[PDB]
DNA sequence: CACACACT
DNA sequence: AGTGTGTTTTTTTTT
């Protein structure tokens, strides 16, 4: 629930390395934009302006949110849209939220998105693999039961079979947690160590 | 005021009881049986006799104590052996 | 009490008497009631001794009145204590010493098992609580007394208390086909004692 | 007098249930099941003292498990900022001082507990997957039999833990895992949830349809408009008929008793794939749950007797808290 | 033990 | 003038 996430990457091109290093050279050598006026100006802008959203900007928010749901999207991201639009209304002291305020909010957020949205590590494509992981674990359990007598058998041997054929090298803690989860529904029984079937 | 005493007792009944206790812990569903288990049976007999409130322990009340302890043991077993063990102890169960 | 004692069927009535608000559990009622009565303490040659108190081990599914069974047990045996199990520890339950700034020396802190001594000891949530604390409880119960030698306090306290541990099966459900030791997440020595 | 008239009109009206629900909370989440759970927990149930020592807790133990992104967080903010003497716990951090039982020197004192500040109010904690088990165990004993005590040295005063409880837990990864179901999506243990009567489940999905109506809803709910007001009942009046509902409490009638026992049998059938048609999820603890839920249903009506309609509605709440896997 | 204060 | 009264963090040790 950040308003506007940014990404700072130190991946510099050779020509970009030349340019940045030349900027350093200029910095090395010394060893209109008022800059200072910005602080007092922004203080007075805060003390003066109170942004107001327009119904046109309101519908901008509407279809931006529904699209970001389609192109999934966060309510906090929507409140962030509001904050960004109000902050743009704050710039230039226009005192009123505009359509282009919301549009630049959208463009900045989406530019950060491309880095669907992948917010909070949530991609609609390949969203969850827990179905396949649970089914693979269960199939390995039936394989062990066919191979090894009794429904319950030692966890070390399970760690042995899971890696060779069924799946990659994975810790038995995940399997034990899954078994405890299944027991909490009583569809299966949990032990501890050992994995007993219902 | 009540302090039941084991003045009368069934030595060999308890003897055969602990004998059956043996060669059962060999079962994977069976926990080991030790001397402190026998002392447990004795103190269960004392508790039963106190429950009977007589100042002297009763042999048959002690028998019910044996029955309760052996039933607890049988419940502790794996159900597969539990049936065989309950048939084996049935020679003890009827006396209660 | 004498008149009912000579009345027959008293034992069955007592079994029905213990925790009536828990329908069923005839064997459980029998066990807890006889624990309340407790065995006769025995001592040999003055030094060798046999406990007169009963340590009930209970495995119960969640929501099976175990805590409420304990609550009915207490107020019935007069002298009583409650062990939350997870809440207490090795020091807290068995024997505790507290540094006392007002007096400026280490002082004994009331071990809840000492509070258990002379009365019934309730134990709950024990299958989930700390294992080192469990070993401390083993030590304390073995001699019916707690011996502590630390912080200059070398005292030993008698702990005569009928204890009743409350436990949940692995996953909350005991598997009868499963061996008890596999159904139990705790040590073998404790079930032995 | 106008207060009495408002009570009369609201108890006499047909949809007294869910009218208050629309009145309760910002209702920004359109499901309103969470809000009616909030309603019932407002009404809750009175602690029950049996003839034996087993004094039955009256406060139903409910979860409203949902996402932190979803409206449950805002609903809990509404409750704490509105519901009298309610305790708010963020969830990410747990300090034993804020919990029910704590130790403060000077002589000797006890730090203020959540339930003492609750004063039978709901445990409005959030993110139970995020509170530490070291702090969970404080409420384990507390929500067992309404008993706050400390096994450690001190005064260990028996603080009166008679309070409603709301875990409001957020599962692993915050979002709900359909794979992990209602049970096991979270660290919160089986015994502590075994005390928890109902959960009202958690469901999270992209929900393309909701992106049309409720996505549009958020802005109007929150913005210069922020005027989606739905208080069929005033706040002051809200507390007033909360008090009035607590004045009268339904009791099972013989027909209602038979109806509820048969419906518990139906629950037992519903808990198939087990022995005895196991109580299991809907345990004897949850049998108490149905009893107190039937009490809380039409508690605002202040009916002095439990009716089969209340039992059926509680059954519906059970189902909405069951079938989800 | 023995020397500055506060009256003695 | 009676006679009274005041000054010499650390570190293990739990755990
Ligand atoms: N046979 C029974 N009769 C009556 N109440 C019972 C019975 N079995 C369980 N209960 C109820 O189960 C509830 C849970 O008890 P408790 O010991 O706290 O559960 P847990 O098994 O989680 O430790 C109690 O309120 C008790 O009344
Ligand atoms: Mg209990």
């Amino acid at each position: 629930r950040f308003d506007l996430v940014y990404l700072v990457l130190d991946k510099v091109d050779e020509k970009n390395d030349r340019e940045l290093a030349k900027h350093l050279t200029n910095l090395y050598l010394e060893d209109v934009l008022p800059v200072e006026f910005l602080t007092m100006y922004i203080s007075y802008a805060k003390e003066h302006i109170h942004p107001i959203i327009t119904e046109a900007a309101k519908t901008e928010l509407v279809r931006a949110y529904v699209g970001m749901r389609k192109m999934t999207a966060t309510t906090r991201q929507l409140e962030s849209m509001i904050r960004l639009a109000e902050a743009h209304a704050k710039m230039k002291l226009k005192n009123v939220v505009e359509l282009e305020d919301v549009q630049e909010a959208v463009r900045l957020i989406r530019s950060a998105i491309k880095d669907k949205i992948d917010m909070n590590l949530v991609q609609t494509g390949k969203s969850v693999i827990q179905r396949k992981l649970q089914e693979d674990l269960s199939r390995e359990i039936m394989n062990v039961l066919k191979d090894q007598a009794s429904d319950s058998m030692s966890f070390n041997e399970l760690i042995k079979q899971i890696n060779e054929h069924s799946q990659d090298r994975v810790e038995s803690s995940d399997i034990q947690e899954a078994l405890s989860r299944l027991q909490q529904e009583d569809k299966v029984i949990v032990l501890g160590g050992v994995r007993r079937s219902v | 005021k009540i302090y039941p005493k084991l003045h009368q007792m069934d030595m060999d009944k308890v003897s055969r009881v602990y004998a059956d206790l043996r060669r059962e812990s060999i079962s994977t569903g069976s926990f080991p049986i030790t001397v402190r288990h026998l002392e447990s049976i004795l103190r269960i007999a004392e508790s039963f006799a106190k429950m009977r409130l007589s100042e002297f322990v009763s042999s048959y009340d002690l028998d019910r104590a044996i029955k309760v302890v052996v039933d607890s043991f049988v419940d502790a077993q794996k159900v597969s052996v539990r049936r065989q063990l309950r048939r084996s102890f049935a020679i003890y169960t009827l006396g209660h | 009490f004498r008149k009912i004692s000579r009345d027959r069927g008293i034992i069955d009535k007592i079994i029905s008497s213990m925790a009536p608000s828990i329908y069923g559990h005839r064997d459980i009622k029998t066990a807890v009631a006889c624990s309340l009565f407790g065995g006769v303490p025995k001592n040999v040659n003055g030094k060798h001794s046999i406990r007169g108190d009963i340590n009930v081990l209970l495995l119960g599914d969640p929501g099976t009145a175990k805590s409420q069974i304990l609550k009915y047990v207490e107020k019935t045996a007069h002298r009583a204590v409650f062990a939350t199990g997870q809440g207490a520890s090795a020091v807290g339950l068995t024997a505790s010493v507290r540094k006392d700034p007002i007096t400026k020396e280490w002082t004994l802190e009331g071990g809840a098992l000492v509070l258990a001594d002379k009365g019934v000891c309730l134990i709950d949530e024990f299958d989930k609580m700390n294992d080192q604390d469990r070993t401390s409880i083993h030590e304390a119960m073995e001699q019916q007394s707690i011996s502590i030698s630390k912080a200059g306090i070398v005292t030993t306290l008698q702990a005569r208390c009928s204890i009743i541990a409350a436990a949940n099966p692995n996953g909350g459900r005991y598997n009868s086909t499963l061996p008890l030791a596999q159904n139990v997440s705790l040590t073998e020595p404790i079930l032995s004692r | 007098s106008d207060e009495i008239n408002e009570l009369k009109e609201m108890v006499k009206d047909e949809h007294i249930y869910d009218k208050l629900v629309r009145s309760i909370a910002p209702a920004v989440f359109g499901h309103e099941a969470v809000k009616k759970g909030i309603l019932l927990q407002m009404l809750g149930g009175v602690h029950k003292s049996t003839v034996e020592g087993i004094k039955l807790r009256g406060d139903i133990n409910i979860c409203v498990v949902g996402d932190p992104s979803t409206s449950k967080s805002q609903f809990l903010k509404y409750v704490v900022g509105f519901a009298p003497r309610s305790v708010y716990t963020s969830g990410k951090a747990s300090s034993a001082a804020g919990l029910t039982a704590a130790v403060v020197r000077d002589d000797y004192t006890i730090e203020a507990g959540a339930l003492m500040l609750a004063d039978n109010g709901i445990c409005c904690i959030d993110e139970f997957d995020k509170m530490d088990i070291s702090d969970q165990v404080a409420i384990h004993e507390a929500m067992e039999q309404q008993t706050i005590s400390i096994a450690k040295a001190g005064i260990h005063a028996t603080l009166n833990a008679r309070t409603s409880i709301l875990a409001a837990a957020n599962p692993v990864g915050g979002r709900y895992n359909r794979k992990l179901s209602l049970r096991g999506n979270l660290n919160m243990t089986a015994p502590i949830m075994s005390r928890f009567d109902l959960f009202f489940v958690i469901l999270d999905d992209c929900n393309e349809k909701i992106d049309t109506e409720l996505a549009s809803h958020i802005v109007d709910l929150h913005m210069k408009r922020d005027e989606a007001i739905e208080p069929p009942f005033s706040a002051e009046q809200l507390r007033r008929y909360i008090k009035y509902a607590r004045t009268f409490k339904p009791i099972l009638t013989k027909e209602a008793r038979s109806y509820l026992v048969e419906k518990y049998k139906e629950l037992r059938k519903d808990d198939a794939q087990g022995f005895s048609r196991s109580s299991y999820r809907i345990t004897v603890r949850q049998l108490e749950s149905m009893i107190r839920l039937s009490e809380a249903i039409a508690r605002a009506n202040c009916v002095d007797e439990i009716t089969p309609s209340f039992i059926a509605e509680a059954y519906d709440l059970l189902r909405q808290s069951i079938i989800r896997v």
